[PDB]
């Protein structure tokens, strides 16, 4: 039984740095990984390991874990960003959990 | 650089000289074995080994002490063996010493 | 392009558990000697100390003793290699002795001020002296204290132990929280055992006091000495020591609290009368419990009274550090290295092995070469399980280090 | 090109059974295991299984009842779910993805295919 709660709604402006936290029990030493998938498409790996970005992907994006918490920040939101977004971790004990998701509702 | 010829802890070696032990000449780098047949062994320096009387190096059903002369050992006391240099196993027990059968070895290697 | 180097995570997929008799494992590569090595690698984050000393190996003049964090990178060409950038050199080398965990954007090393000498030697020579020095694990020019830092705390939660001191390489971070490996020195007075715990049955020549003699360096000893783990709440330098529970109670030797699979795993060598390794997961830490490995194959070599192989409560104080890791759960399959012989340091092999069984292994070096401590340490890069061992191979004494990949196929 | 890709649209009633494949395009079918994904319509990421594609062993699966089950043909390299006894819950799209770094990330999705279990 391991959960990734994470805020259902975050509400940024054009321009400002949008941050979203995933809270799990112990997440500094487990390995997070996040995924956006705007409406009626697949999921796109975007921030994994805490800290890398995967192969051909916008360096916008930026990861960081510390206690019970791993947040990935944005330099700035575009017109792109807007989706929901979902973190996970891998734990031997249960399983690859998921998180619950966020939304991203950006103004314009 | 191979393994030395095993001295029994037996009475009934001969090799054993009277008055002067058994001089082994080993050395550095080396193996030997020492096999138990009612004797506890121990490693001193000089002056126990002239007076010779009363962690053990044996206990006395097949007890076997094997010794490298090279620093790496499993024993955590950390005691060498120095080229150039010399030790002393004897034992003082007798049935239940070092005089008696020149129960000594010389360990100059 | 370059592979990332992370905790071993995640399922198996291939792997590999039925024993295989072919050579498949690769190990992959004056009057000075150095010992007492220290190796901790976490997250892509190596440390390596040591203690140089001059011409006598176990009793030498100490020349001096170097701690030093770098990071686990590919060499390149997709093999693991180990490369630093920071190292550090106390004052004075007598005083600092037997030496990591891993924080965020830290390496905290307690050690052990003792300027008499080893506190194994003479304790009583030891008063109650703890130091903690961290390393910044990336350089950063103008940093000041972030960079090299040097604390020695001022008070220790002891308890029923009179002084405690580090006494293991590698430690765990359960969270914020630090954890370094240590030892206890408490009173022999002090400790109580039941003679009937000791397992006399099944040997003949044993007696039942030789568990709790074996527990003391000898049986006219000061201290027993029992192994634990030494936390530290980063957040908050109140340390309260944290002691192994009574199951499989042996003598406090050199300890590696890692994490593997995301769970912490305890080693610790077989100083005191089981030969045998001894390893397994840990349950709890802040209180501690590790479930021990059924192992019922692999030993250490051994002095006359306790050899390889022996499994008879005798008094015996003598041992080599052989740790192992934890390659997988379900099966699990542990990997390390122990020493061939009964009652000797030679012929060192890295074993892949299971409780009642090993896979594979190979010869580290020839039969007659000696070599007595061994650390190994085992990550995964890039979803094959690596594992990188230090080892003094002998005929300069210099502890080194060679890494092997390890097989998914019985092939 | 890297891509896990499945069939259709599928209309089950309840009580039937639906299989759905999972093809794998452009990678090595044997290195990186394949790892089972349900999104509820209007709901988040639910990780249904991991299923390992060389040993083909007891596929491990998220905790439930023995109704989902995995199996292979590695000549095909192809996965495959059977959802015996559909019921309105186990509805919505059913995406595989491969564990491409073990317990970091799943490094290529599936396209999906909407199973809905419609009465009528
Ligand atoms: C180590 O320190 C942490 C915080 O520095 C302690 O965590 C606190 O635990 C209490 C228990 O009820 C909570 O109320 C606090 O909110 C926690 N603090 C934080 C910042 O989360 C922890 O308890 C300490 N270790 C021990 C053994 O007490
Ligand atoms: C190492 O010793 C093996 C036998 O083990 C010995 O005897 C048993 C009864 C226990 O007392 C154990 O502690 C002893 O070490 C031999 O079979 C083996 O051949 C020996 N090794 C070599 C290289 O000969
Ligand atoms: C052996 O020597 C001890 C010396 O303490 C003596 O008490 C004992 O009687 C001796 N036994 C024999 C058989 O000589
Ligand atoms: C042995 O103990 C004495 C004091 O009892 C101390 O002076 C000496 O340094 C100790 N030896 C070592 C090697 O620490
Ligand atoms: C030690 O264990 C034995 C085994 O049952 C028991 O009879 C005895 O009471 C115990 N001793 C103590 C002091 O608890
Ligand atoms: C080892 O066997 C003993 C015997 O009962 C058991 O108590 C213990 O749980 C076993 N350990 C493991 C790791 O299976
Ligand atoms: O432990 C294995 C050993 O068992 C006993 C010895 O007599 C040998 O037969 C064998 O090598």
């Amino acid at each position: 039984s391991y959960e990734l709660t994470q805020p259902p709604s975050v509400s940024v402006s054009p321009g400002q740095t949008a941050r979203i936290t995933c809270s799990g029990d112990k997440l500094g030493d487990k390995y997070a990984a996040w995924y956006q998938q705007k409406p009626g498409q697949s999921p796109v790996l975007v921030i994994y390991q805490n800290t890398k970005r995967p192969s051909g992907i916008p360096e916008r994006f930026s990861g960081s874990s510390s206690g019970n918490t791993a947040t990935l920040t944005i330099s700035g939101t575009q017109a792109m960003d807007e989706a929901d977004y979902f973190c996970q971790a891998w734990d031997s004990r249960t399983n690859w959990v998921f998180g619950g998701g966020t939304k991203l509702t950006v103004l314009g | 650089s191979i393994v030395l010829e095993p001295i029994y802890w037996n009475s009934s070696n001969s090799k054993f000289l009277p008055g002067q032990g058994l001089v082994l000449y080993p050395q550095i780098g080396d193996k030997l074995d020492i096999i138990c047949p009612y004797y506890k062994v121990y490693m001193v320096d000089k002056d126990q080994a002239d007076r010779c009387t009363i962690t053990p190096l044996l206990n006395c059903q097949d007890i076997k002490f094997t010794i490298k002369f090279q620093e790496f050992s499993p024993n955590l006391w950390g005691l060498e063996f120095q080229k150039n240099k010399d030790y002393y196993i004897i034992s003082t027990s007798n049935g239940s010493v070092c005089q008696t059968r020149a129960m000594k070895i010389l360990m100059k290697v | 392009i370059s592979q990332g180097v992370s905790d071993l995570v995640g399922l198996p997929n291939q792997i590999c558990l039925q024993k295989t008799t072919s050579t498949i494992l690769k190990p992959r590569l004056e009057g000075v000697c150095i010992t007492d090595p220290l190796l901790a690698v976490d997250n892509g984050f190596f440390a390596y100390s040591h203690l140089e000393k001059i011409g006598s190996c176990t009793r030498g003049i100490a020349k001096q003793r170097i701690i030093g964090v770098g990071e686990v990178l590919d060499r390149g060409d997709k093999v693991p290699s180990m490369f630093m950038t920071n190292v550090w050199t106390p004052p004075n080398p007598s005083t600092i002795h037997h030496c990591s965990t891993y924080h965020e954007d830290f390496y905290y090393t307690l050690c052990a001020v003792s300027h008499v000498g080893d506190p194994i030697l003479n304790s009583t020579s030891w008063t109650e002296s703890l130091s903690l020095i961290r390393l910044a694990v990336r350089p950063k020019s103008d940093s000041g204290d972030y960079n090299q830092k040097y604390i020695a705390i001022t008070k220790v939660e002891r308890g029923k132990y009179d002084k405690v001191m580090p006494y293991g390489p590698s430690g765990i971070k359960q969270g914020d929280t630090l954890y370094f490996p240590a030892v206890g020195f408490l009173p022999r007075t002090e400790f109580q055992y039941n003679d009937s715990n000791c397992p006399i049955i099944h040997c003949k020549y044993s007696k039942a006091e030789n568990c709790r003699l074996s527990m003391g360096v000898n049986s006219k000893s000061h201290y027993i000495l029992r192994s634990g783990l030494l936390k530290y709440n980063l957040s908050l330098i109140i340390l309260q020591f944290i002691e192994i529970a009574d199951n499989r109670l042996t003598i406090g030797s050199p300890s590696k609290i890692y994490n593997s699979l995301g769970q912490p795993v305890f080693y610790q060598a077989s100083y005191s009368w089981d030969t045998m390794i001894k390893l397994g997961d840990v349950d709890t830490v802040d209180p501690l419990r590790v479930q021990w490995r059924n192992n019922s194959v692999i030993s250490r070599p051994g002095q006359s009274q306790c050899p390889r192989f022996n499994v008879c409560p005798e008094v015996c104080w003598e041992g080599t550090y052989n740790d192992a890791f934890l390659i997988d759960r379900l099966n699990w399959v542990s990997a390390g290295v122990y020493l061939n012989s009964n009652q000797t340091a030679e012929n060192p092999v890295f074993a892949v092995f299971k409780d009642n069984e090993i896979l594979y292994q190979v010869p580290l070096a020839e039969d007659d070469t000696n070599a007595q401590k061994t650390i190994t340490d085992c990550f995964l890069l890039e979803n094959v399980i690596w594992c990188i061992s230090l080892v003094e191979i002998y005929d300069v004494i210099r502890p080194k280090l060679f890494a092997v990949k390890i097989p998914a196929q019985c092939s | 090109q890297v891509q896990l890709v499945q069939s259709g649209s599928e209309l089950k009633k309840p009580g039937a059974s639906v299989k759905v494949s999972c093809k794998a395009s452009g990678y090595t079918f044997t290195s990186y295991a394949v790892n089972w994904v349900r999104q509820a319509p209007g709901q988040g990421l639910e990780w249904v299984g991991w299923m390992s594609t060389n040993t083909g062993d007891p596929i491990y699966a998220q905790g439930f009842t023995g109704r989902f089950v995995f199996s292979l043909d590695t000549s095909v390299s192809t996965a495959y779910l059977q959802i015996s006894s559909l019921k309105a819950e186990d509805s919505g799209v059913y995406y595989c993805a491969r564990e491409g770094l073990r317990g970091r990330a799943f490094d290529i999705w599936g396209q999906g295919t909407m199973v809905t279990v419609s009465s009528a």
